[PDB]
């Protein structure tokens, strides 16, 4: 910053010089005083100056340096504390400006929850009118249009709820309760909620539940469930899903089997990626394919792999391997 | 005397946010010995640090007696900090150089309160707390268990509006302890002033009227104690602190 | 971890924190640089006066060079004790202490040797400057040349390593000794300490008062008072700061009660704990301090009164013993077209007994008291006064013999003639004198008697202690005119130099004393230089071993504009302290000689006192910007 | 702030006169040189710096002052554009800050449209259901069974016009669409809406349109409307729902009034308020309260006056004031 | 380790001789974390200059893993200090001229160890102390726990034996203190590794499993603690100095 400081005080400078410049000046005009001793005054004057500008340099070009230290890298607290009053209001304007946008984050976080809070408004005055419908519709005697009312209400409850989870995705973290689950009371109480559509879909219920204790959340453990099932339903016809559970090691694992018209091996990989819809069948654009990134993703913390097994013109088996019961003490105490 | 609503502390190293405070919203009653206690690792050391003016609010407001003091300004923060609320540290921060008169004079010296008001309120203060027959002792002289009584009577002599006090009785025996804690309580009774504690043992907080259990940066319910004696008292407390 | 690297780092650590003692250095051998310069200028040979010219320059730099040393091995005696923690961390480590030795001793040479080589080039530049000013205290109208005198770089280069190389020969052995380890209330004693520092100061004032005039009547006695006087001064002084600040402080402290501020905290703390351990420090800078300024007064209150001391020495322009040689003069000046005016006067070289005069003692014996030698003139010659028969007349007032010899009122004397005595009475004392000093001894004055009494003394004539001439032809010199041929006129009438002029005697005092008042400036301005840097070391070290407080302090409420302003009373009185006791001794030992040198006091005291005082507070303030540095750093 | 500037360079007066008495010191100690010529000099030299100083003061004064001025205001303009390298480095400093407030601002606002994009999108697909179901049930036979579902049908229509309103009304300007409307059809089309619920409560309705056209939106004065016969049927219970219309000067005033329990005085100011519903009955609970809120402000930008006159136990007036054709001149050229 | 029998140290000044220490047995073993306490007076500075031997003994026999000190020379003797042992004292001695990382990696650097091996070193032990942020800090720019808490890290870089430790608790206040004390005795768990703190202050003695009063000879009482919860520890430990 040598030629930068130069340009700033090119006029302080130039007033001592022409001081020196006038005083060896009027040694050509005056017989009454001499040019040695003159020229030994000067001397003595440049020597103080020189050294002089020298220590003010290396004490002033401090802080116009921490400035452009601090500009884009990193190290918001790089400027140095001012010294001389100039800086200072420098300082206050750059402190000002951050406290000003620091001020705006947080209107915009008072922001998002008001409008977060209207959302959850809307989820609860929504939610109640399906459980009225479904009170209502608890009451009727014929069974075509009845059943197709059913459908309907059952795919809206679904819908609702999927979206309902996919809003507590997001604090599923401070959400979680792991206890002791019992799987047939829980496959029972899916095979209920989806009575419509597998009796308008003629599809049974195999259930063979050698083992009948896991160790999950349960209302996440029931949300994959559901979700299975009501797949296996809408992509199969004329079928029964065998339900079976089983003890492999030490790890219990669920396995839900559907003989519909099963995944092509192309976009086996590709099923459980976000908003995926297969281009099979024109009826999968109903589908929001958003339920197999969901469960994916809630159990992913829960310490449950996913596999998918499926075959064209056979079916598909989806299988959940449930965690080592020691493996949750860890997350019980931190 | 105390409003605080929607209180939320960020620490953190610009590169990860951990959220200590979740919107914490407490009432105080003006003369009301409250304490505040709880686990390990929550923030009830940062909460009553940020009750007080030794650190900002990220998020929220805080009134002292009304008078709004969460906009903030370093000149009048300090003088406000240092116009009222006494503070009773964990160490006691006693000058070695100066006498056990001095070390309790010396706040009051920023006033000018010539020296016959300085005495006599002296010696109203080391009336009761006992202290009176150690007006020349030097501090590496004096028990363990007396020093902490003499910064107690520091804290309390400009009688400010609201008292914080963090631990005091952690590093003493049961009888000084008692001692100290039966100290504090009559001087709460007689004279109007409010007490915030921060206590880890139960039958240190056990002399209080009210019980707030901090968990996780939450509230987790609220004690009142009320007509009862302090032996039931106690075993409540310890019963709540062992469901937690 | 490539030493080079940690060497540096320790150089440029260095640099910023002893930047004083560099400025020490820089200075010390410019100056010194500038004396060898100046000793050896063949136009030194101008300065005439009693003492050479060219052999006190060596004297200077001989008394130069051991203060120069003395500091230097001081400053690096406290250096090398700040660095202990470091050397047994070194130790710990696992270097051996032949390595300790150069890794600490590298990162020193060159500092010290950039010093050197700095502090020549800028001694070149300052020769010329010390000779124009050495060229106007003595007046001469000569001129100056700037040139080398490589003679000089020879013995500054010498010197400096001589002091390097004990410098270097002190710290090995403080390596070499190093262990591996390392790494209230008032008594009966200090009582009487304090209560006897404090009298026998005030006894060596009270004896010092007398000295010069009362007893001590002998060359054995006199220098027995000096002795006594120099003793107790200096031990007192050793005595008050070991024990009378503590007793003071206590008294202070347990006076107010207990009601303190934080500046008297600060304060009394810190004196209290701190000025009793450097008791001989503090001692030897008020005794050296004091003696500098008190020679240096001294000396300028004799170079103040050379125009007035040599006007009254001789009581015209020009005094004449022989008549040829005023014949002469007179001759020269006859065709010179100068015309000036010329008086004779008899004078009679007479003994009489006034010992019934003088109010002090008759042990004051300088000589016999009824064999005083006093002049005898007439009335008709002297053109002031109308005397009376009986009545005798006394001339001059000469300071220094007032005190010497005190006279009373009218009274008797009798005169010592050779078989008569006609007895007379004192009728007043004159200011004027009107006889030069060869006739009427050293200062006494002369009698002034009537026309027909002299007339009869002259009658008598004894002549037994008659001098060589008695005739006082002395001419004078119309108004203000070219002296100065006059005065080399003069300077040839006479090649025996025999005569009396009002210039030459004027001149030899004036170059006499301020060669010495220069002298004595330049080691004092040194003196003081040194000294501050001690001072400001010291303080480091104690501002360093506090930070705790102010951290204790900062927590119950106070800020640093507090702390700052408790620092400012404590920086004044810790550099105040040592700075009053000095003037004292310097201002007694002033009023108590001084009328053997000159006649007018209080117009130098106070400029040297001045220029001190602001070089000491220019010295102060620096530890206050020192202590802010630290303060704030103590969260 | 003369002394907050002098205090600043104090070092450089501080050398200018120290140099001043070295030359008189010089010029002093040496015979050669006289010494008038130097303290002239010093003198002129004095005099002719103070002037230097005040010019020097000027400049970087204004400057500095701006930029203060800068800092704390509401001019982003007031800042001069650097002279001098320092305060090049300042401004370059603050301007950086300034983009990176833009950058991170634009992309909150990007990124929170977008989230309400995509609830918009989710409103509709949740909605279009809801037309699938009135598809569905307008089938039914029994009397009793067809009016409850239509009652709740047309509650929960109701609701999602409303909410559709309310996202819709950020942007109701750029919706705003002045033509002729016929009152009459539009109030046939609203009571047939309400058909449900008057059939269920025995209301009756009473249509004396003294005025048939106006000049208004279609969309948001049928919404208006709509919001106004819901609240006045739901306050309601058997009692006859009378319109009238009549012109009023130069203004067109639409009057709705309903024989229901009214509303109570001190609450009549209130009713227009977001979110507000009466305390008197619990059964208000389950009712939004916002479609008043949402009728007055989308009146204000089609300059309608909203009239209420309510007597507790008698019924409550609704008057819609319409404006003159001639003050949509203004707007529409705009 | 260490066995200390009859562990005496020779004296005669002048002509007044003392002899502060009259009989030394101690047998410990691994994993251990002493405290030997006692009173002021009692040359426990001088115990720890014999027992660390920075100080050459006279009587007595003591094995250091088997070996002696005295079947050595004073060469081999420093060597087997410097390879075996580290130090940790009441002031912490940090250079200012230096990094927080170059402070710690100073003593081995002159073993000439490659670059890699002294990196993964910090690296560990700077994440298991919690200093690893202020990675290239300056000393002069942290607070007084981290100092200490760098002093103490500086002794574990080299994986020696037996830590000995002055009380560094001198210069800090109780929530430093705490800190470090819990990093120890988590350092302690880790890695095998004998500290013998040597301290008067019953809050930092509390933290161990073994604590020896001395009053002449080393012989008064010894605690054992075994199950306590840090609390009747420390109630015991303020008796059994009081006792006295
Ligand atoms: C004749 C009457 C004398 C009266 C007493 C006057 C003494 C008062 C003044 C001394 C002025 C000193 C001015 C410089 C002070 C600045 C302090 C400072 O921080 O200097 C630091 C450097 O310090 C130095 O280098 C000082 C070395 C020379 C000291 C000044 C002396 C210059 C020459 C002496 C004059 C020679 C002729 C004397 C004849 C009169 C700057 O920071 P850094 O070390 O570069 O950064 C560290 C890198 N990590
Ligand atoms: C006699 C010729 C000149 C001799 C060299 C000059 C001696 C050193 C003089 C001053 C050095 C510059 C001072 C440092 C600038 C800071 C001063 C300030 O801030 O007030
Ligand atoms: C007769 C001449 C008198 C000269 C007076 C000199 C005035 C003071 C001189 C220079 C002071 C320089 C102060 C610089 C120290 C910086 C402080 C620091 O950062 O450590």
């Amino acid at each position: 910053m040598i030629k930068a400081f130069l340009i700033e005080r090119r006029s302080w400078i130039a007033a001592f010089l022409f001081q020196q410049a006038l005083m060896l000046f009027i040694a050509f005009v005056d017989p009454s005083i001499s040019f040695g001793n003159v020229l030994y005054m000067v001397y003595l004057c440049i020597l103080f100056f020189i050294i002089f500008l020298w220590f003010r340099y290396r004490k002033e070009t401090a802080f116009y340096k921490s400035l452009k230290t601090w500009e884009n890298n990193l190290d918001v607290t790089a400027i140095n504390e001012p010294e001389t009053p100039f800086e200072a209001m420098v300082e206050r304007s750059i402190a000002g400006q951050t406290e000003h946008l620091k001020q705006t984050a947080a209107r915009h976080r008072l922001a998002l929850e008001n409008e977060k809070d209207e959302l959850m408004a809307w989820i609860h005055e929504v939610k109640t009118p399906l459980t009225a419908m479904h009170l209502i519709i608890d009451r009727m005697e014929e069974k075509a249009l009845k059943s197709q009312l059913s459908y309907e209400w059952l795919r809206i409850h679904l819908l609702l709820d999927q979206q309902l989870h996919q809003k507590r995705i997001s604090f599923i973290e401070n959400d979680l309760s792991v206890e002791f689950i019992q799987l047939q009371p829980l496959i029972f109480k899916e095979i209920k909620d989806l009575q419509s559509w597998c009796i308008q879909k003629g599809i049974g219920f195999d259930i063979q539940l050698e083992a009948k204790e896991v160790l999950s959340d349960a209302k996440w453990l029931a949300f994959i469930i559901r979700q299975l099932l009501t797949n296996a339903v809408k992509y199969s016809e004329a079928s029964e899903i065998e339900i079976k559970s089983f003890q492999k090691g030490e790890q219990t694992q669920l396995q839900v089997k559907d003989c519909g018209r099963g995944i092509d091996p192309k976009d086996v990989p590709r099923i459980f990626d976000k908003g995926f819809t297969s281009t099979t069948d024109h009826h999968d654009q109903a589908s929001t394919g958003m339920g197999l990134y969901l469960a994916k993703k809630a159990a992913a913390p829960l310490l449950i792999h996913i596999d998918v097994e499926s075959e064209f013109g056979a079916g598909t088996v989806f299988t959940l391997t449930f965690p080592i019961r020691n493996q949750f003490e860890h997350v019980i105490s931190v | 005397i105390l409003e605080a609503n929607k209180i939320r502390k960020s620490y953190g190293n610009k590169l990860n946010k951990q959220e200590v405070l979740k919107g914490i919203d407490i009432h105080i009653e003006k003369g009301e010995f409250v304490s505040i206690m709880g686990a390990s690792g929550s923030g009830k050391t940062t909460l009553l640090n940020v009750l007080s003016s030794i650190d900002q609010v990220s998020h929220g407001t805080i009134h002292i007696n009304g008078n709004d003091m969460t906009a903030m300004k370093e000149k009048q923060l300090a003088e406000f900090r240092k116009q009222h609320l006494g503070f009773i540290f964990q160490d006691y921060n006693l000058l070695d150089t100066l006498t056990v008169k001095e070390n309790i004079l010396l706040p009051l010296s920023i006033t000018k309160l010539s020296k016959k008001e300085a005495n006599r309120k002296f010696e109203e203060v080391a009336k009761e707390l006992g202290i009176y027959e150690l007006r020349d002792k030097y501090p590496n002289e004096i028990s363990g268990g007396q020093k902490q009584r003499t910064s107690a009577g520091r804290a309390f002599i400009h009688d400010p509006s609201i008292i914080f006090a963090d631990e005091p009785t952690g590093a003493l025996d049961s009888k000084s302890a008692s001692d100290l804690l039966n100290k504090l309580s009559q001087l709460n009774q007689k004279r109007n002033a409010t007490i915030i504690m921060v206590t880890h043992d139960p039958v240190a907080a056990s002399y209080c009227g009210r019980v707030i259990f901090i968990k996780d940066g939450q509230m987790y319910t609220q004690l009142n104690k009320g007509g009862q004696d302090r032996q039931t008292f106690f075993q409540d407390i310890m019963k709540t602190q062992g469901v937690l | 971890m490539n030493i080079n690297q940690l060497i540096l780092r320790n150089l440029k650590k260095n640099l910023r924190n002893y930047y004083l003692y560099v400025f020490a250095l820089i200075f010390s051998v410019a100056l010194y640089f500038a004396f060898v310069t100046l000793q050896y200028d063949p136009a030194i040979n101008e300065v005439k006066a009693s003492i050479k010219g060219a052999a006190a320059i060596k004297t200077a730099s001989i008394l130069l060079v051991a203060v120069v040393a003395i500091f230097i091995l001081y400053a690096n005696t406290i250096f090398i004790k700040r660095r202990s923690k470091e050397i047994g961390l070194f130790q710990l480590i696992g270097m051996t202490k032949h390595k300790i030795f150069r890794i600490l001793s590298a990162e020193n040479v060159m500092l010290y040797f950039g010093s050197l080589a700095i502090g020549v080039a800028a001694g070149f530049s300052i020769s010329k400057l010390v000779l124009m000013i050495l060229f106007k205290i003595v007046d001469v109208k000569a001129d100056a040349k700037l040139h080398f005198s490589e003679q000089a770089l020879v013995q500054t280069v010498i010197v400096f390593c001589g002091i390097y190389l004990l410098i270097m020969i002190m710290n090995y052995t403080f390596i070499k000794k190093q262990s591996i380890l390392s790494l209230k209330k008032i008594s009966f004693f200090q009582m009487l300490i304090g209560a006897l520092g404090i009298v026998l100061i005030l006894t060596g004032y009270y004896v010092s008062s007398e000295l010069f005039g009362g007893k001590f009547k002998t060359i054995n006695e006199l220098f027995v008072a000096m002795s006594f006087i120099l003793g107790s001064v200096i031990i007192g002084t050793f005595l008050f700061y070991k024990g009378s600040v503590t007793f003071i402080s206590n008294i202070i402290r347990k006076s107010k009660g207990g009601y303190l501020n934080i500046s008297e905290v600060l304060s009394l703390s810190s004196i209290m704990f701190r000025m009793k351990s450097n008791a001989l420090l503090l001692t030897i800078i008020t005794t050296v301090s004091a003696l500098a300024i008190g020679l240096l007064s001294l000396a300028y209150i004799s170079y103040y009164s050379s125009e007035k001391t040599a006007e009254q020495n001789v009581a015209a322009d020009f005094s004449f013993m022989n008549e040829k040689d005023a014949k002469l003069f007179e001759n020269k000046l006859r065709e010179s077209n100068i015309s000036f005016v010329k008086k004779a006067t008899p004078v009679l070289q007479a003994n009489v007994d006034i010992a019934n005069i003088m109010d002090g003692t008759p042990k004051e014996m300088q000589g016999d008291p009824g064999n005083m030698q006093l002049a005898v003139v007439s009335d008709k010659d002297v053109k002031g006064v109308d005397v009376a028969a009986g009545e005798a007349v006394f001339s001059g007032y000469t300071d220094l013999l007032q005190k010497i010899m005190v006279f009373k009122d009218s009274g008797v004397i009798k005169v010592k003639s050779k078989h008569e005595t006609q007895p007379l009475k004192y009728k007043g004392l004159r200011e004027e004198f009107l006889v030069s000093y060869t006739f009427t001894s050293g200062g006494m004055p002369a009698v002034i008697v009537d026309d027909s009494l002299f007339k009869q003394l002259d009658k008598d004539k004894d002549p037994r202690i008659q001098l060589a001439q008695s005739t006082f032809i002395g001419v004078n010199v119309k108004h203000d005119d070219q002296m100065e041929k006059a005065n080399e006129l003069f300077q040839q009438v006479n090649k025996k130099n025999e005569h009396l002029s009002r210039l030459d005697t004027s001149a030899a005092q004036k170059s006499l004393f301020g060669m010495v008042m220069f002298i004595v400036g330049f080691l004092g301005l040194t003196f003081l230089i040194t000294s501050g840097c001690i001072l400001y070391f010291k303080q480091m070290g104690e501002s360093e071993d506090e930070k705790p407080s102010y951290t204790i302090l900062r927590k119950l409420g106070f800020t640093q504009g507090d702390l700052i302003k408790g620092i400012r009373i404590k920086q004044m009185y810790n550099f105040g302290i040592p700075l009053v006791v000095g003037l004292f001794h310097s201002y007694f030992a002033v009023q108590s000689g001084w009328f053997l040198f000159g006649s007018e006091v209080w117009a130098p005291m106070i400029m040297v006192m001045v220029l001190y005082t602001a070089l000491y507070s220019i010295f102060g303030f620096l530890s206050v910007l020192y202590y802010k540095k630290v303060i704030k750093s103590s969260l």
